[PDB]
């Protein structure tokens, strides 16, 4: 029967697989699904080139638009198209710049070599090692009181770097998570626990 | 690399100013309405009405470790709100003004408090007349006033590291 | 026939400092042709509004008002709260999603921009001077001037990050035309704000 | 200032993007080729005839700067097509920093576009060199790379400058 309108329509720009990967929600099941762009200026208000058509796969509510077909530091106007034979539907249409919108957390390590005192390092996600990121470190004392403790506007690699005044437990957990400096993006996900003995 | 957000210091910088135009305000109503305006002339006042004044000692110090400096400027925040509270509005024609400024100084506290609280870093004078309450209001706001010149100068250094 | 209320949406507020209170507004959806009320509800909370912090009076809006404003007095600037909307009647009730600001994120006015009769006592110049708008000169602001001789299709020319006041502002080598228009806007620094509408233009005449 | 400092940001991302995607390039050729020191390749620079992007001593007319900025950008983005994807191995990276380079020269033109600071006339693609045999074009690729990195390297230098974060 007629398509609803898809919604709730994201797009994440995969550097991974280097493609703006869209996912919309299909809405109230009745069909194909069409992500249509097309090149433009801000605001999308510019009805500028033609994007190809990404047609999704069949049971997958997501398409994905190869860096082939996208400028990057400019903004496009994304859509999903919900077509059956008794008529189609269309989302509201998105305007990003790929560029803007996935990190995944930087590599923090113990440094290769006082009490209370742990020295670390960290390097960036590869992927990203080109974008200027600002990161975030937070540890505690794995004690049954959980308690995180934060240092803020840390680099995003760290040659050395010395942790201290840790003593109030034998382990401590550090983890660490970045986001794009002094332009739009979104943190990313914290890296994964590092269970860490502060020189006792 | 900071225990504060740089977001947290510009809202905290943001909101001296903001306390320190209203104290300004206030300083100014009292010295048109009143012809109270010079705070130093008023100085032994200061002993005989009992206004506590607040310390930031801890404050020229710290860095990545800085809960005591966060809780002397509450604390004090906490004080000036109690003060200005103790001079029951003043008058009827200051009484805005002077509530204006409590609120801001409340909330200034408050949201100080409830930083701390996130990070995980975790008695009034009696001014019994019309009189000692116009010069006990000239006196907190200009104890204010330094106190937040002090301040000013703390969160500065703190916002640029 | 009468339907349910619709939930809610385009959940806006603005802060006014002229009126010192959070103003919101939201569009209720189709006509459900019976009496269905708004009431603007919200709490105190913290970023990403997961905290149920202290709860704030209930707003309601008044008949044919899409809107509901909350006074500074029961406003705790400076730290975010959740907002939304609920609308109900006989047959049911909705509620808009949730809002999650700190009310002094969200309405500036232009600064004020004036020419100045400095003279030079050298051709194409103009000196100018500005102020931010006065009830929001304790915020720190950046702003953008932009000018442009009266022409055929001249385009506006800028300078940005200014800062908010200037006593004295050179501009020379304005060669174009006897006239020129600027026009100044500005916008809080460093946090979350929103441009303000630009000044009215002023029309200039350079030296000479 | 001049510039919208949110642009001068994402140049400086950009040029950093691009100079990731050339020690690609560079990594490609020699991994697949052993070329691996353009000092070696110098002499061939003559041979091949790579031109190289003058940022004609400017540190700062922003309007002629950013111009220089595009022109050297549009050079480049020439030189690479002209390496007609150098071989099926390198098309892939190759492609990518082309790509890279072509936006950036894009952006650029459009900030100086809607700041009315675009060079009156615009900018023609010229003679591209002659890139006839495999080794003229894996040895013009790791030329070409190496030009375009050393242009970087100044441009990132200017622009740091102007942009301060």
């Amino acid at each position: 029967y007629p398509p609803a309108s898809p919604s709730n329509l994201s797009c994440l720009m995969h550097l991974t697989t280097n493609s703006l990967v869209c996912q919309w929600e299909p809405g109230p099941e009745t069909t194909s699904f069409i992500l249509k762009s097309f090149r433009s200026r801000a605001d999308c208000q510019y009805q500028g080139d033609t994007i190809p058509d990404c047609v999704a796969k069949k049971r997958q509510n997501n398409c994905s638009i190869p860096r082939k077909n996208l400028l990057l530091y400019q903004y496009m106007a994304i859509w999903v198209q919900a077509e059956n034979m008794l008529g189609s539907s269309e989302s509201p249409k998105l305007c990003l710049d790929p560029m803007d919108v996935k990190l995944e957390p930087p590599m923090l390590q113990a440094l290769d070599i006082q009490p209370g005192c742990l020295w670390l390092s960290w390097k960036p996600w590869k992927p990203s090692e080109y974008m200027e990121q600002e990161c975030e470190l937070r540890y505690q004392p794995q004690l049954k009181g959980a308690n995180w403790t934060l240092v803020f506007h840390l680099p995003s690699s760290k040659d050395q770097f010395e942790l201290c005044g840790l003593h109030q437990a034998p382990v401590y957990t550090l983890q660490m998570r970045c986001i794009r400096s002094s332009l739009p993006g979104f943190w990313s996900p914290w890296s994964p626990g590092l269970q860490l003995r502060p020189t006792m | 690399a900071s225990s504060l957000p740089q977001s947290f210091l510009l809202k905290c910088l943001e909101q001296v100013r903001k306390i320190q135009g209203d104290g300004a305000a206030l300083q100014e109503k009292l010295c048109a309405t009143y012809k109270l305006c010079h705070p130093e002339e008023l100085v032994l006042l200061g002993h005989s009405l009992g206004i506590p004044w607040a310390p930031l000692s801890s404050c020229p110090s710290q860095a990545l470790q800085l809960a005591g400096c966060l809780s002397q400027l509450h604390s004090g925040l906490f004080l000036y709100q109690g003060l200005l509270q103790a001079l029951e509005g003043i008058s009827p024609e200051l009484g805005p003004t002077l509530d204006t400024l409590q609120l801001d100084v409340a909330d200034f506290a408050t949201t100080i408090w409830q930083q701390m609280e996130e990070l995980g870093m975790a008695a009034m004078p009696a001014f019994a007349s019309a009189f000692q309450r116009r010069a006990g209001g000239v006196l907190v706001a200009s104890h204010l006033q330094s106190f937040l010149e002090v301040s000013y100068r703390v969160l500065r250094h703190l916002a640029q590291p």
